[PDB]
């Protein structure tokens, strides 16, 4: 919880059983630590078979932006004010079952050039 | 009340209350001369004075039949028949319904509402009559309960002042260790509750009121001084005046207790007479 | 007003008629609880 | 005037009906009894305990009785009309994802639970059914038939009034005496099902409740309720290591997964009070309860 | 969740940060259970577990492989 930037978080056993919702259904579990336990993406785990839950009424929710089927899977997570109004505040990438989450331009340049200075 | 609910259906004044038992009798008294059955001023026609003497010759012989009640009677239940029979008699004429069989219904209306939920055929066995008179009675409460729901306007909570009393009790014990016997002055509390419930006083006050007159009763009965909590009670909303304006109830609670008197049992049975020709004479209902 | 509890003497003297039952005290009737609901009952009105 | 049938009860019919006095349509509820049985009580003693309590509180999440006619031998009921019942909304498959309507019908159901509590009404058995929404959305309690005041004087106790799908422990263990606690106890129960949509504990009757409670939670130890051997019902079922709120329930709220606890704290002084629960930091937070302008309404 | 790529050194190497005679010597052939990887991998056993054990066996013990094969 120091730095969600510099922590990756897997899972072996769930690496074989991978491919597109199942992306979403990983991320969904639950000690994956991006994941929140609070939020609206909480409660599509308890929904069954929703289709629409983030338009109509809104909250916090993660969604598959663009995906590569053998491993490239990015997340990116959303804030609905409400149906056809989207906030977009991060993207997590899955690469290879490994879960970072995607640096910010200024973050890293900044960083990495201290760590040169 | 803080609930309330109750406080509009109170009346402040003992006058008030007389007015209205005169108009239900007068109102009964107009509808016979448009039926033209019986004159105006018949002699038939019973006096509103009079039937209030009657009723409380009744109100002490319903005391007499909750404490010959089969079953375990709550003092609560007790309160709520008398309540319930002196509001419905003050909404119509006395010479309409019987007392017996109102009280009757009451009996049983104050149980449900208490959660004593004591059996219809339970209350039957209690009364003693012929088997066949039983079940015609019990068709003639139900009637009565339907009326007796109209009568109250769907208001069955009651307010009671035993239950303050109870509070009240604990409260003087704890704040101030001055009284001796608590428990003694908590019976004759009691028992000055049940003079207050006889007299029409449970209507024209507030019960928690009720509840600290008879507290203040047995400490004059005993001697004890209650000067020390009247002081605590003048540190309230309003001050000094609060504390004044309950020291004028209870004086006036004297005068009401004094003013009240045992009905004479030779008038009494002249009522019940008029009372029984009031009922050998045939309202025939509404054509 | 009373509050539920007395935080007084009377939360302080924790006795009732009926005292304490172990069964009773499982399922409810605290006995603060009691104390309170006969004051609340005992303070309504009071005033016009 | 009937103007349409609302619903169909043995216990008593709701009418859609307009009210005589007022032309707006109106909730009409008109008590069904009969008189063939050779004894009876008159007015349904439970439909007596409803129509009292409902005078007794006005409030806003607490239905009134605006007008009620008893000079017929039905007695007819006047109320706000009500445009659905909650659990019919809650069982259907939700459009969208809705936790702050959620947070909105607990936090309506405490202020109406605080008002009744502080009027020192109990109401005996809380659930998502006999519950009404109206087009307003404000929560309401349908039915104070099952309510049942108690007093500091001993006194009778009704038991096993509180539904068998959401029933407290001491019920299930027949404790002598109910408190207000027994109240947040099914109200942590309606909470928990309306999270899943789906009831929280299948009751069957017979301890089967009280088998499903142990399950979820694990074994209440003898320090967390006092004297639960003691009881004269006392049932001890398999030691279960039971199950985190956050597994049963996905949700686990910064602050309401620690209120859910609270609620199904088995001790009732340890329960979280109603009042507590007012002040508790799920419902004052970001997220903010629906007001039920944007309830979802269905048609 | 909580649990890292497993715990780094530690426990036997604080140890072996001594010098000449110091650190504790190699640990004795425990000849029973064991805990390799997840699996206990426990000692004194067989190289084909008889079928009787978890199944049901159709053929005699003349067994002639060559034949009943």
């Amino acid at each position: 919880r120091d730095n969600l930037l510099g922590i990756s978080w897997v899972d072996s056993s769930w690496i074989p059983i991978l491919n597109s919702g199942s992306v979403l259904d990983y991320f969904s579990e639950r000690s994956n630590p991006f994941y929140d336990r609070t939020c609206n993406n909480e409660v599509v785990k308890m929904q069954r078979l929703t289709l629409e839950h983030l338009n109509q009424m809104v909250g916090i929710e993660y969604i598959l932006l663009h995906a590569q089927e053998p491993i490239l899977f990015i997340i990116r997570k959303q804030q609905r004010q409400s149906p056809a109004q989207v906030i977009p505040l991060a993207d997590y990438y899955i690469i290879a079952g490994v879960i970072y989450q995607a640096p910010d331009l200024g973050s890293v340049i900044n960083s990495r050039v201290l760590t040169a200075v | 009340h803080n609930s309330s609910q109750k406080r509009h259906w109170t009346f402040s004044s003992e006058e008030q209350l007389a007015r209205l038992r005169a108009d239900a009798n007068r109102k009964f008294r107009c509808k016979a001369v448009a039926n033209g059955k019986v004159l105006p001023n018949d002699p038939v026609f019973l006096e509103p004075h009079e039937e209030m003497t009657l009723c409380k010759y009744y109100e002490k012989r319903l005391l007499e039949f909750c404490s010959v009640f089969k079953p375990a009677m709550p003092r609560s239940v007790v309160g709520t028949a008398c309540m319930y029979f002196k509001r419905f008699y003050l909404n119509n004429s006395v010479m309409e319904y019987h007392p017996r069989i109102i009280m009757l219904t009451c009996a049983f209306l104050a149980c449900k509402v208490d959660e004593f939920n004591v059996s219809s055929p339970q209350f039957v066995g209690n009364l003693r009559e012929s088997p066949l008179g039983q079940e015609k009675a019990l068709e003639q409460i139900l009637e009565y309960e339907l009326l007796l729901i109209q009568q109250l306007n769907f208001h069955l909570i009651v307010h009671n002042p035993y239950r303050p009393f109870e509070g009240f009790l604990i409260d003087l014990k704890t704040r101030y260790p001055i009284l001796e016997n608590p428990e003694i002055l908590r019976k004759t509390a009691d028992d000055f509750l049940n003079r207050i419930a006889l007299t029409d006083a449970y209507l024209l006050y507030t019960p928690s009121q009720i509840a600290l007159t008879a507290i203040l009763s047995s400490a004059s009965r005993a001697g004890i001084t209650m000067e020390s909590y009247l002081s605590e009670s003048l540190m309230l909303k309003e001050n000094r005046t609060c504390l004044s304006q309950l020291l004028d109830i209870m004086k006036s609670m004297r005068n009401l207790v004094k003013k009240y008197e045992p009905p004479r049992s030779e008038e009494v049975a002249v009522l019940k007479q008029k009372l029984e020709r009031c009922h050998s004479a045939e309202l025939a209902l509404n054509v | 007003h009373v509050p539920e509890l007395e935080m007084l003497g009377r939360l302080g003297y924790l006795n009732h008629v009926r005292a304490a039952s172990p069964q009773d005290l499982a399922g409810g009737y605290t006995s603060s609880l009691a104390c309170h609901r006969a004051l609340q009952d005992a303070f309504s009105g009071l005033f016009w | 005037e009937k103007l349409d049938f609302l619903g169909e009860g043995q216990f008593a019919t709701v009418y859609k009906a307009r009210d005589k006095n007022t032309n707006q349509i109106v909730a009409i509820k008109k008590i069904k009894l009969g008189h063939r049985s050779e004894a009876k009580d008159g007015i349904n003693r439970t439909a007596l305990r409803e129509i009292k309590l409902l005078q007794e509180l006005s409030h806003p999440n607490i239905i009134g009785l605006l007008d009620a006619f008893g000079h017929k031998s039905n007695i007819s009921l006047v109320f706000d009309f009500m445009e659905t019942d909650l659990e019919v909304i809650i069982k259907d498959n939700s459009l969208v994802l809705t936790p702050s309507h959620i947070k909105a019908y607990m936090l309506m159901t405490l202020q109406g639970l605080e008002y009744l509590h502080q009027h020192w009404i109990l109401h005996r058995d809380l659930k998502p059914n006999n519950l009404l929404l109206d087009e307003n959305g404000v929560l309401k309690l349908a039915d104070f038939g099952l309510a049942k005041s108690f007093g500091s004087p001993n006194r009778a106790y009704t038991h096993q009034v509180v539904t068998r799908w959401y029933r407290a422990p001491e019920l299930l263990f027949g404790a002598r005496m109910y408190g207000v606690g027994v109240d947040m106890w099914a109200v942590g129960c309606i909470l928990a099902e309306l999270l899943l949509r789906v009831p929280f504990l299948p009751g069957d009757s017979d301890l089967d409740q009280l088998t499903r409670i142990f399950e979820t939670l694990g074994t209440p130890t003898e320090e967390q309720w006092p004297d639960m051997c003691s009881l004269p019902d006392y049932v001890t079922f398999k030691s279960f290591p039971g199950i985190p709120l956050h597994h049963i329930f996905s949700a686990a709220g910064d602050d309401l997964l620690d209120l859910i606890q609270g609620l199904f704290l088995f001790n009732p002084c340890a329960r979280i009070t109603a009042t507590q629960a007012l002040k508790m930091k799920y419902f004052s937070n970001r997220p903010g309860p629906t007001p039920g302008c944007q309830l979802p309404r269905p048609n | 969740a909580l649990p890292p790529p497993m715990q780094y050194i530690k426990e036997y190497t604080d140890e072996n940060i001594q010098e000449g005679l110091a650190p504790k010597p190699p640990p004795p052939i425990k000849d029973s259970y064991m805990m390799f990887g997840n699996q206990f991998q426990c000692d004194d056993l067989i190289i084909r577990p008889l079928e009787s054990q978890g199944i049901e066996r159709l053929h005699p013990m003349q067994f002639d492989h060559k034949k009943e094969l």
